[PDB]
């Protein structure tokens, strides 16, 4: 157990704040240089803050100078950002980093990553889906159309998770509203149609709704 | 290095 | 400096020899490291100072390089090395910065997709909204066009498309594209028509229905 742990992620409305924490254990964390770095839905990595091993020097990347401040308590082996003024370009998953112990004057490559928290900037207000079929017509294909819900994730699962060859559920698509979508399909014998019953559930933790559709042919 | 330059102990 | 990695995407196989490129805008001598990066879990460091292999990483993985070019290679493709791979700068002064990526897929023979297309129900057009969904079902290789024609006519913008990742038992793809118009502009045209081109059909595959039906 070497290890960082995130913490603190979550929905925040653009223009307010968020600290997150970061947990180290296994190693001598105030002799660790440490970074954040983060990634954006769909996208590649991004620098964000490094601070020295005992806080006596800060850089930042200029996408958020002014804004983000890095900074750790060695007693307790935790890191932190405290993010300010967040916008809809700081949404994204945010790992703490170590950074490889290097001797001599240059530092290193980045040895050691927690598992990463999402932070999410968006005005959007928590609303479960509405969950629609997508009815079918040798092979048969049906599904559920999971739509406007806010936000991510949430789960599907066909006939009580009895049936899942065959099934793709789809990435959540961010709508112009602000809300996601995605649909779940399935492709079963079209000879089973009359005879199976074909249930789609839908699970939304964030707003507790919990749907089990029926896709019956037309 | 400046801000590259060794973080660590 | 800003890193760039070449191909953006390339399909290989178990057992072939594959090289990673990545170039700096400027010099940074040898100070750059290569990670691996599967879905939903964090990088995972391979290389460090252009070409020192980090301790846990299995012998295949290589990397060699210094001043602006950069290569990583895995001299023989495993199953568990499908995935996406960064490299990143740490130069003197030069701060930190990754490439784009090069994701490793896997290659497979080529399969043309089954076509469904779904008009919305009537559920949910009771509520207010029409979104048609076209599915294009265990496909490969992944490029591969939909476009959505409504009276006819050509449309674009109306629509977004969702993809799975490769599947873990045959290596395809399934894709979505849904085209989502209110209630009202649903209702007041006719035909509805998904048509998809892919380098396995020797034609493009129109599915379409006609509202009411």
């Amino acid at each position: 157990q070497v290890q960082l742990v995130e913490s603190g992620g979550g929905v925040v409305q653009p223009g307010r704040s968020l600290r997150l924490s970061c947990a180290a254990s296994g190693f001598t964390f105030n002799t660790y240089g440490m970074h954040w770095v983060r990634q954006a839905p769909g996208k590649g990595l991004e620098w964000v803050a490094i601070i020295w091993y005992d806080g006596s020097q800060k850089y930042y990347a200029d996408s958020v100078q002014g804004r983000f401040t890095i900074s750790r308590d060695n007693h307790k082996n935790t890191l932190y950002l405290q993010m300010n003024s967040l916008r809809a370009e700081d949404t994204a998953v945010y790992f703490c980093v170590r950074v490889r112990f290097s001797v001599g004057p240059h530092g290193s490559a980045f040895d050691l990553w927690g598992q990463g928290t999402m932070v999410t900037v968006s005005s959007a207000s928590t609303k479960g889906p509405s969950v629609f079929p997508l009815a079918p017509s040798g092979t048969a294909a049906l599904g559920c159309l999971v739509k406007d819900y806010f936000p991510e994730p949430v789960t599907v699962s066909w006939n009580s998770g009895a049936l899942t060859s065959g099934v793709h559920t789809f990435p959540a698509v961010l709508q112009s509203s602000g809300l996601y979508s995605l649909s779940s399909v399935v492709t079963v014998p079209s000879s089973s149609l009359g005879t199976q019953t074909y249930i789609c559930n839908v699970n939304h933790k964030p707003s507790n709704t919990k749907v089990d559709k029926k896709v019956e042919p037309k | 290095a400046n801000p590259n330059a060794n973080p660590n102990a | 400096v800003q890193m760039t990695q070449s191909p953006s995407t390339l399909s290989a196989s178990v057992g072939d020899r594959v090289t990673l490129t990545c170039r700096a805008s400027q010099s940074i001598s040898s100070w750059l490291a290569w990670y691996q990066q599967k879905p939903g879990k964090a990088p995972k460091l391979l290389i460090y100072d252009a070409s020192s292999l980090e301790s846990g990483v299995p012998s295949r993985f290589s990397g060699s390089g210094s001043g602006t070019e950069f290569t990583l290679t895995i001299s023989s493709l495993q199953p568990d090395d499908f995935a996406t791979y960064y490299c990143q700068q740490y130069n003197s002064y030069s701060f930190w910065t990754f490439g784009q990526g090069t994701k490793v897929e896997i290659k497979r023979t080529v399969a043309a997709p089954s076509v469904f297309i779904f008009p919305p129900s009537d559920e949910q057009l009771k509520s207010g909204t029409a979104s048609v969904v076209c599915l294009l079902n265990n496909f490969y290789p992944r490029e591969a066009k939909v476009q959505w024609k409504v009276d006819n006519a050509l449309q674009s913008g109306n629509s977004q498309e969702s993809v799975t990742e490769q599947d873990s038992k045959d290596s395809t793809y399934s894709l979505s594209s849904t085209l989502t118009l209110s209630k009202a502009d649903y209702e007041k045209h006719k035909v509805y028509a998904c048509e998809v081109t892919h380098q396995g059909l020797s034609s493009p595959v129109t599915k379409s229905f006609n509202r009411g039906e």
